[PDB]
């Protein structure tokens, strides 16, 4: 009397999201094993969402002149929108997925020469640029520029929103809303170059996806 | 069965002069190969090496 | 030979205008060791790193390089720089990226004054083959063997802003040196000036 | 799991390297009262594949004669075997032949009759070589051997010609001396100086010109000649216990297998 | 006497592959911190690599007729290639990276009517379909498809290349090619329909990416 | 590769020295790539390994020596009769060989001079002092018979002895020459 | 070595010992030697310590 061993035919066999479910299936047939390298053909750390999903990017830029006037608005821009673009690596995870939940970086830099005076105001606003008073920017989350002390100013800020998610594809309104005011007017001399350029750089923090779509 | 191979190199029946260790003999003249001892009884002790 | 390749030599010069606008590509550089621009009238020669004259006697090459860039402004300047890195090879259709488009391969700025004038710019190594080929001895193409990991990119990310009485461009000089390296395979090989 | 799957229905390890020893040897009946459950079976299930079959009462066969086992690669393929040949004409005629692990290049020019049927039962060597070469003819010959890795400066294969390199680009990369009165024989290695991880049998494309080739050998001579007498070189190849060999594959047809 | 904290203004500051040297920062001022939702309004667990790169995708099918003739080929496709394409979701991070290492997963589906007989095979090769038998392809990792037995066959394996990875924006030659060859010719009565569907399903293991470029 | 040159009639005594200057151009100096290594570093010391290759004709016999810089010997890289007395050639110590038997030798060569160290850029008169350290001569006899080319060459090799001193900036493209 | 410019100009300059010989050495490669760089914008001032180096 013997016991004859046979194939495997019902089981849950597969990747996560895609369930197999099969009336006849077979053991797996496949030989060697997986190497180490210990002559290493890169020398960098391997790529995942750490080090794609959250990385600086440039996104928009500006240039602050001599000829604006006071509370003028440099730049308006949507921090969301402009990353959301082909020419990003992070294309690549939010195509492909439906909701998130995030936080946003925001990095401002400029470049004066010391012959200059001036100030200028960035502002993280969420929502709108509603009928709130410009003379009390300064409640909002913000950083003050100025030619006599700095030239860099970072800001960080949590996710504040009235549903779940943010839908990439329909969105229902920008969640957040960058602002530059001229704080204080630019003046200069004779000889002195009357403008500097600007430039704002972001990134994700805590990115969070949900629910993988096939329609491009 | 014998087994031994040599791989003969270069500088193959090459007179060295310089030093003394390929100055040297390989067959002698001698018979019986002997060899001759020390004998200061006619110099007066009187050795000279250097 | 570390003695030699552990101690940086200048390689290139470029200059900062005043006048280029925000994304405009000032310099571009290969990746390799073999790189080397400089030369002289008096007496007639053409200059040589010393990273390039020992890895132009080995078939192949293996380690990452760091590049060295120095400034020399006044105190009075402004501005920031932005340098690029590329994957690749050493032929690529590279000034179609755009700065934006800059900002996804690993890359990082600079700004001019403060008490620093030196930024140590360490490469990693990125290939799909352990060891890349010298072909600067051949004289044909061939794809699949190449002489490079990616090139290089120097943007401009911030203009000058400056006074009057001060100069209108800030010169950068550019070393070369390497770390971890290992060739193999001897042979003889005089290099010759990339004229980039 | 590593990626969180799941699984009931297994495909199991498949063509297991290095089964079994060649040699007839021992490790009372091998088959016998039992009834055979390996007289029957399914052949699609990777799982009941690999079970002994039998269906005749047999027993052990006992042990060979002979010490040394003939299925093993380091003692089949330690004997040497053919590669080329070729002749000189005239007065310093440099003569360059590659090594080329090519399907595509028919003899003469590539392997001939043995080793282009064994360097296509695998995918990928790697490793050093042992390589012998035959002086045969006139006498009073001085030569000169050196080898160049893939992706430098040499001469155009097999071509015999003129020498187009000077004297320090060939004696940097370290050459040999010989001359044909006294030795007649030269076994040399080869080394494995290649940037690429290892070279591969049978490719298409542009990647045949570029993964076949890893070794170049390329001989001069001088004081040729005084009245003409035929000066023919051979070439035979080995292999060293350096090597490696890796993944098993299809053998080739019977019309790929050509001779000299 | 007194000791006056000042601000914090040269530091490595910001991203992983983002570094800010500054010589003048700030300290980050933000408000509020990470709530937690006791009410969740998503309850599919969030995106990330792990279910959005592996994951089974549809790349090929193929029709296998009555009239296709012993050792005809039905479907040649490569594995890899099909793979790099918008229309899925795993084209969000290889158009952001350069440099992959990999595994490969693969699923066949075929469907008979038991009036049918015949049989199929699906192996996968490396590098080339080059001068080897057609008779021996069963020395290659393979499943053998059987209207009598089994409709569903699975194949899984490691990574085989002449290097130290894949290329997707200039590839060298490609890694894997499958194929299908008719193993037995197909044989009907009167009536019985002359065809049946093909599908194959793919998808990756141990995805590993290098080097993240800026170039569309 | 150092150097290589030909005989042309009976008796002729051919010299060439061992020079690590980097003022004298090939063929007579370094060649490709002794020139480029020996001008890396200020001070070399210590002996070297030397190596010939008899090519050409047959039944010739040889005879080689050394001599130490500052004594009398024949003009350099000039092949003429010979000038000095076999009592002065082989008080020095030499060799003896027949190109039907060998056709090579390898020989040592030792580290014989009054000066620390010889250097290799110099220039003025230091140049002509403190470069040469060795000097090899080579006479043959029993030449000729019915005219076959008699060709040698030379070539050079570093030991464990010998020891380096002081790194230095490497050479330009233009001196790199080759024979 | 001891230089004074006023903070209107901006330049560098390189001081290297070189014993024996200014030979066939690359210029672009002096900083092999011992050497010291001055600049207009940080210092002024330079100084270099070396020992004997001779063949006798």
């Amino acid at each position: 009397e013997q016991m004859i061993q046979s194939v495997d035919r019902t089981a849950v066999t597969g990747a996560s999201y895609f369930t197999s479910v099969d009336q006849s299936s077979v053991h797996t047939a496949e030989v060697g094993s997986h190497q180490i390298e210990p002559l290493k053909t890169s020398v960098d750390k391997p790529g995942s969402k750490k080090t794609q999903g959250e990385k600086f990017f440039l996104i928009h830029s500006a240039r602050w002149l001599t000829t604006h006037a006071l509370f003028h608005e440099v730049a308006k821009l949507d921090v969301v929108k402009l990353l959301y673009n082909e020419q990003f690596a992070v294309q690549g995870l939010l195509r492909y997925h439906t909701y998130a939940r995030f936080g946003i970086e925001i990095q401002v830099q400029i470049n004066p020469t010391p012959f200059q005076q001036g100030g200028l105001i960035c502002a993280m606003v969420p929502g709108d640029q509603s009928y709130g008073s410009i003379a009390s920017l300064t409640v909002y989350p913000h950083g003050l520029l100025n030619c006599n002390i700095n030239n860099v100013v970072r800001i960080k800020v949590p996710f504040i929103y009235t549903r779940g998610a943010y839908h990439f594809k329909d969105p229902q309104y920008p969640v957040w809303e960058l602002t530059i005011r001229v704080w204080s007017e630019l003046n200069i001399g004779t000889g002195t170059s009357a403008y500097t350029s600007l430039n704002v750089l972001a990134r994700f923090t805590d990115l969070e996806l949900h629910g993988l779509t096939p329609l491009s | 069965m014998m087994r031994n191979e040599t791989r003969v190199s270069t500088t193959e029946n090459v007179v060295n002069l310089s030093n003394y260790e390929d100055a040297r003999a390989k067959m002698s003249f001698a018979l019986d190969q002997e060899d001759w001892k020390s004998d200061p009884s006619q110099g007066g002790g009187i050795k000279i090496t250097h | 030979f570390t003695t030699w390749t552990s101690i940086p030599t200048l390689a290139a010069q470029f200059p900062f205008n005043a006048s280029d606008s925000v994304g405009q590509q000032i310099k571009v550089i290969p990746v390799d060791p073999y790189f080397f621009q400089m030369t002289n009238t008096n007496p007639d020669q053409k200059c040589i790193t010393a990273l390039a004259s020992i890895c132009q006697m080995f078939c192949f090459w293996r380690g990452d390089l760091v590049f060295d860039f120095q400034v020399f402004p006044t105190k009075y300047h402004s501005g920031r720089l932005l340098f690029c890195f590329v994957p690749g090879n050493e032929l690529i259709d590279v000034t179609g990226i755009t700065l934006k488009q800059a900002t996804t391969a690993p890359c990082a700025v600079m700004d001019i004054a403060g008490v620093q004038s030196t930024l140590r710019f360490r490469v990693p190594w990125i290939s799909d083959t352990p060891y890349r080929v010298n072909r600067y001895t051949k004289e044909a193409h061939q794809k699949g063997e190449y002489t490079a990991i990616g090139k290089l990119i120097v943007y401009c990310y911030n203009r000058l802003t400056s006074p009057s009485n001060v100069a209108h461009h800030v010169r950068v000089n550019v070393y070369l040196s390497a770390i971890n390296l290992e060739c193999f395979a001897p042979l003889y090989h005089a290099m010759d000036v990339t004229t980039q | 799991d590593d990626s969180g799957g799941f699984s009931t229905t297994v495909s199991t390890e498949q063509n297991v390297p290095d089964p079994q020893v060649g040699i007839t040897t021992m490790r009372m009946d091998v088959s016998g009262v039992q009834a055979p459950v390996g007289a029957i079976t399914t052949i699609e299930d990777p799982v009941l594949a690999k079970k002994v079959p039998e269906t005749f009462p047999e027993l052990k066969p006992g042990e060979s004669r002979h010490t040394s086992d003939h299925m093993s690669i380091y003692k089949f393929m330690g004997r040497s075997h053919f590669l080329c040949t070729f002749t000189f004409n005239s007065n310093n005629k440099e003569y360059t032949f590659p090594i080329t692990l090519s399907s595509t290049s028919n003899p003469p020019h590539g392997l001939p009759s043995t080793l282009r049927w064994f360097f296509n039962l695998f995918q990928l060597y790697r490793g050093p070589l042992d390589l012998t070469i035959i002086i045969t003819g006139a006498t009073d010959v001085d030569g000169m051997a050196w080898f160049t890795p893939v992706g430098l400066a040499v001469d155009t294969p097999w071509v015999e010609k003129e020498s187009a390199l000077q004297i320090d680009y060939k004696t940097a990369l370290g050459a040999v001396r010989f001359n044909t009165r006294r030795t007649g024989n030269i076994q040399i290695r080869l080394p494995w100086y290649s940037y690429l991880y290892a070279v591969s049998g049978a490719l298409d494309g542009l990647g045949d010109k570029t993964d076949s080739t890893f070794g170049l050998v390329s001989i001069q001579i001088a004081n040729y000649n005084h009245s003409d007498e035929y000066l023919s070189f051979s070439c035979y190849l080995s292999v060293t216990e350096q090597s490696e060999f890796y993944f098993p594959r299809a053998p080739l047809n019977s019309n790929a297998m050509l001779s000299t």
